[PDB]
C-alpha cells in the first residue's frame, strides 16, 4: 500500500496546535 | 519565528536560574519554549481583540486582555 | 530581563489580528508572557527531575505545555 | 434544586438514546448532572455578564453569551 | 422545551444578571444541550472502559474532570 | 481531635468544581420572577450607548497617541 505518507522532521507543528496558530 | 531569539534566551534563563540554582536547559527545549511563547500570545491576542471588538472598539485595551485572562483562568 | 521589543510584540498582536494599540500592552503582555513561562518552565522542570535527568529536552516542555 | 426533575430527566435520558441505544444511567447518577448543569449555568452566566458589562451595557445578549464561550473554548 | 423558561431566569439572576433580552431563552438551553451531550458522553466511556453495568456519579464525577469553571 | 459531620458530599464537591455557593439563597425576592427581562427599545438604546462610547474611547487614545509621540 501507498498508504503511509513520509516526513519534515518538525515538531514544533504540535505547538502550534496546542494553542491553533496558522 | 517572531520574538528576537537571543534576548529571548536570556529571559528563560533568568528565571530558570531563579529556580533552580543548579539548572541546564536543552537547545531545542528553548526553542520549543519560545515557539510556544509566540503561540500561546497569539493565541491570547486573538481573544483579547475579539473583546475589543466586542466593546465596539479598535484600539485593544488591557482591560481588554484581562478580560480574556478572567474568563479563561488565568491570574492574577 | 523585558527585552522584549514593543515592535516584537506588534508583529504578534497583529499576527493575531489586531489592529490598533494602546500603549500599555506592552508592559501588560510583558507581565503575563513571563508569568507564562515562569510556571511552563517550573512544571517542566519537575517532568525532568522525576526522570532523575540532567537538563530539559523540548519533550517535557511539550508535556508541561500540555497542563498549561 | 432549582430546575424541576422531571422535565430534566427527559432531557437527560432522550439524549443518551440519541445515540447510545438503551444505555441505562442511575438516579443519583442524574441529580449529579442536574445538580452539575445549574451550577454550571450559572458559572456561564457569571462571565456572560461580564462580557455585557465589558461592553458597557446591561441586559445580556448571545453575543455576551457566545463570546464568553468562544473565549473558553467551546461549540 | 428543553428547560423551564422562568428557571433559566433564576439561574441567570444567580449568575448575577439584572436584565437578558427574550433571545437568551434559546440560547440558553442550545449551550445546554451540549454541555449535556458533552458530558454524557464522556460519563459512558467512563462506564465502559470500566466494563460496568450502567452509568453512576463517579462516571459523570470523573467526566466532569474538564473544567476550571 | 479530628472530626465532620454531613452525608450527601458527592454533590458538594459538583458545585465546588464550579465554584457555586450556599450564601446567596435565602433572599430570593421575585425580582428574577418578573422585573428580569428588557423591552427592545431598551435593548436598541443601550447598544447606542455602548456603540458611542467604543468610539469616543478609540479617540481619546488616538490623541494620547500624539500627546505620547512628543
Amino acid at each position: 500500500i501507498e498508504d503511509e505518507g513520509e516526513p519534515q522532521e518538525e515538531i514544533s507543528k504540535h505547538i502550534r496546535e496546542i494553542f491553533g496558530y496558522d | 519565528l517572531l520574538i528576537r531569539k537571543l534576548p529571548f534566551q536570556r529571559l528563560v534563563r533568568e528565571i530558570a536560574q531563579d529556580f533552580k540554582t543548579d539548572l541546564r536547559f536543552q537547545s531545542s527545549a528553548v526553542m520549543a519554549l519560545q515557539e510556544a511563547s509566540e503561540a500561546y500570545l497569539v493565541g491570547l491576542f486573538e481573544d483579547t481583540n475579539l473583546c475589543a471588538i466586542h466593546a465596539k472598539r479598535v484600539t485593544i485595551m488591557p482591560k481588554d486582555i484581562q478580560l480574556a485572562r478572567r474568563i479563561r483562568g488565568e491570574r492574577a | 530581563i523585558q527585552g522584549i521589543t514593543k515592535p516584537a510584540i506588534r508583529r504578534l498582536a497583529r499576527r493575531g489580528g489586531v489592529k490598533r494599540i494602546s500603549g500599555l500592552i506592552y508592559e501588560e503582555t510583558r507581565g503575563v508572557l513571563k508569568v507564562f513561562l515562569e510556571n511552563v518552565i517550573r512544571d517542566a522542570v519537575t517532568y525532568t527531575e522525576h526522570a532523575k535527568r540532567k537538563t530539559v529536552t523540548a519533550m517535557d516542555v511539550v508535556y508541561a505545555l500540555k497542563r498549561q
